[PDB]
DNA sequence: GGGGTTTTGGGG
DNA sequence: GGGGTTTTGGCG
DNA sequence: GGGGTTTTGGGG
């Protein structure tokens, strides 16, 4: 197999031909009739990566790839921008003034991904290593290899993603649209922006909060299973999106089948960039608290900076697998996600308790002092997505005594029949709980069949 | 202003206990609607969304009445106007309904309809799945919302709170997980149903014993 | 022509 | 090919 | 044998 760059591919031998190439940009497989799988993507190398920049405005040159299959499963998925592409028999021809690669994996073309940085997307997921650093992660048919000559021209292609990434955005800004404009384009466009948040919207929905360079906030909603590597504080491109009209309560883009949401490789500039320049919002969620009836979500707590790396687990696994799952029962400490439907005890005023160290009791304050150090004993009665069907609601305790939680209300423990001020606070961050839309992500301590909540607190 | 008369109707249905009787009514008026799909599946939009009207057996009976020449089952890319319609909340398996959400529907009972025979509709963005939008499925997780917090408030009592000594000192203590398990309601299967709406009932043809009406 | 396959020389 | 399925109608 | 493809009948 002899491999030709893109810029020097023939435009009229019209022979298959094949190349190595980069990735930066591509539509998800969709299907297109009874027989036809297509997958649309755009490639560059070092021959072709830069439009003529004088009054170019440093935009990205490249060329197109379409691959054709009569299965899903022949056609790539490419889920970050950065990754290699090697295709074997691909005709070559000019459509709309740009080079365009064409290739029947239903006949006799083939591809493989390779992976740029270190691991490929999915195995990040699982945190599993490479089998080597000549092994495609992906590729057509049932076999793929490579030649002892291709270690050369892999290694020095990913040198060269790598420099490419670091100096230039690649996704370049006439590659998509500023989210504040959105609404005045006439069909569907691509976005690039950081995901501020990843609401688990149900079984097989996540909701993306999404904000741009413009500051403009949109949401989105992202299937599980067709986007598993989305994450909080990272930047993707959305290719294809439209505005929803018909969203009166929410900024909304819609996706489509053929849609795509990818994030970049590691030495990404403009990833990079936009990481550390787009901040956090709550500007949404702030003024949602105003209304009787907010169809936007509100994560109303924060966990401590040393789990914001700890994977969540859901109440369906810590109340109904905790005890039968080997992973599970090796851990003590959890973090999950829930909306609470009810607070008790139903009087905000016994939340919190007079506490004796040496008889293990705890008892009411009403009659004062006389009870010891004073310690919140609140049992938050919580639902989630994994378990919203069920008839079933699962106690999430708040027992300080121990240290455990103790500021989770952003207020001291205090006799509640007493300190006005403190009665209060508690009484609105109740209300704020047990309101629709409002949702917890707290870090849980396993402690004789129960969960604790510790290092979590509000942020409203 | 929502300008979806689909997501707008289905929406105040939801947010009035599926009582079709409090919704507004300035919006019980005909609907015309382009028709998507006709088979497996008869689907229709209003311009933004799609959703799977429900024929009675009248109604059938009566368009094959005044329109002879006009299979139903064929009227796909073909516009229709809804005269006479209502909206009742029905519970189904949403794993098999895909024109539903948490295991609930709104459904279009469709009681006469006329087709305007090759009348070209106004071009419009791609229709997508109502039940699959995102402020009308938040619009559903309200509702289901507001009638599990008013059965917890009425099943739990008593402040059962686990005893503090059972997390203190828990050095020696080993407890099941399952101990935190409380039931919602009173409902009789493993699924939440104690809602108070009253579950619409109304014959409906299925789509394919249309089928075979025109074309055994 | 050339795959994968078995048809192992020949259809459409 | 900057696009529109479905035994897949919540990867397609 | 049958696809896609053009070889349009025949290799290995
Ligand atoms: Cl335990
Ligand atoms: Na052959
Ligand atoms: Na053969
Ligand atoms: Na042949
Ligand atoms: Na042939």
């Amino acid at each position: 197999y002899e491999y030709v760059e893109l810029a020097k591919a023939s435009l009229t031998s019209a022979q298959p031909q094949h190349f190595y190439a980069v990735v930066i940009d591509a539509t998800f497989p969709y299907k297109t009739n009874q027989e036809r799988y297509i997958c649309s993507l755009k490639i560059v190398d070092p021959t072709l990566y830069l439009k003529q920049q004088k009054g170019a405005g440093d935009a990205s040159d490249y060329a197109t790839l379409v691959l054709y299959a009569k299965r899903f499963e022949d056609l790539p998925i490419i889920h970050r921008a950065g990754d290699i592409i090697r295709v074997h028999r691909a005709t070559l021809r000019l459509y709309n003034g740009q080079r365009q690669f064409n290739a029947n994996v239903f006949y006799s073309s083939s591809w493989a991904l390779f992976s740029t940085d270190k691991r490929s997307v999915t195995q990040e997921i699982n945190n599993q290593d490479a089998v080597s650093d000549t092994t495609p992660f992906s590729f057509s048919s049932k076999h793929a290899t490579i030649e002892k000559n291709e270690i050369s021209i892999l290694q020095n292609l990913r040198k060269w993603a790598n420099q490419y990434f670091s100096s230039y955005s690649v996704i370049s800004s006439d590659m998509y649209t500023a989210l504040n404009k959105a609404q005045a384009q006439k069909g569907d466009f691509d976005v690039v922006a950081k995901i501020l948040q990843v609401h688990e919207l149900d079984e097989y929905t996540n909701e993306l909060k999404l904000k741009d360079a413009s500051g403009q906030v949109f949401y989105t909603l992202s299937l599980k299973l067709k986007f598993p590597h989305v994450r909080t504080g990272e930047v993707v491109r959305i290719r294809s999106a439209t505005y929803d009209e018909t969203s009166t309560q929410k900024k909304v883009l819609i996706l489509s089948h053929y849609s795509n949401i990818i994030t970049f490789i590691q030495s990404s500039k403009l990833a990079k960039e936009l990481r550390a320049k787009i901040q956090d919002d709550h500007s949404v969620e702030v003024a949602s608290l105003k209304k009787n009836v907010s169809l936007n979500a509100v994560v109303l707590t924060e966990v401590d900076k040393k789990h914001a790396a700890l994977p969540s687990t859901s109440l369906q696994d810590l109340f109904h697998h905790a005890d039968s799952d080997k992973e599970l029962q090796a851990q003590d400490t959890f973090r999950t996600q829930f909306y609470v439907t009810k607070i008790e005890p139903s009087d905000v005023k016994e939340w919190v308790k007079g506490y004796d160290r040496k008889t293990k009791k705890s008892s009411s304050l009403k009659g004062a002092s006389g009870k010891g150090d004073n310690i919140f004993q609140v049992q938050f009665l919580v639902k989630d997505a994994s378990t919203q069907l069920n008839n079933n609601t699962y106690r999430v305790l708040l027992y300080t005594q121990d240290g455990l939680g103790a500021n989770f209300f952003n207020v001291k423990a205090d006799n509640l029949h007493k300190n006005a001020d403190a009665r209060k606070k508690l009484e609105d961050s109740a209300e704020l709980l047990t309101k629709f839309n409002s949702y917890v992500d707290a870090v849980v301590e396993r402690r004789n069949g129960f969960y604790l909540i510790k290092d979590t607190k509000l942020i409203y | 202003q929502q300008q979806s008369a689909f997501k707008q109707l289905y929406t105040e249905l939801f947010n009035n206990e599926g009582d079709f009787s409090k919704v507004s009514s300035n919006l019980k008026k005909p609907l015309k609607c382009y028709v998507k799909e006709s088979y497996p599946h008869f689907l229709v939009t209003d311009g933004y969304f799609f959703v799977a009207p429900y024929f009675t057996k009248e109604a059938v009976n009566e368009f094959h009445a005044k329109f002879p020449n006009v299979n139903i089952v064929d009227l796909t890319d073909k516009v229709i106007v809804i005269n006479n319609w209502s909206l009742e909340l029905r519970r189904v398996n949403s794993a098999e309904v895909f024109t539903s959400y948490a295991n609930l529907e709104a459904r279009l009972i469709v009681h006469s309809f006329k087709p305007n025979l090759q009348e070209r509709l106004n071009p419009t963005r791609y229709p997508v799945n109502l039940f699959r939008d995102d402020e009308f499925k938040t619009t559903i997780q309200h509702f289901r919302h507001t009638a599990l917090q008013a059965a917890i408030n009425k099943t739990v009592k008593g402040d059962n709170l686990v005893d503090i000594s059972k997390v203190a000192d828990a050095a020696g203590k080993k407890g099941k997980v399952d101990a935190g398990i409380v039931k919602a309601s009173a409902s009789k299967g493993d699924e939440f149903s104690d809602f108070s709406f009253k579950e619409g009932n109304t014959a409906t043809l299925k789509i394919a014993d249309i089928f075979v009406q025109e074309k055994g």
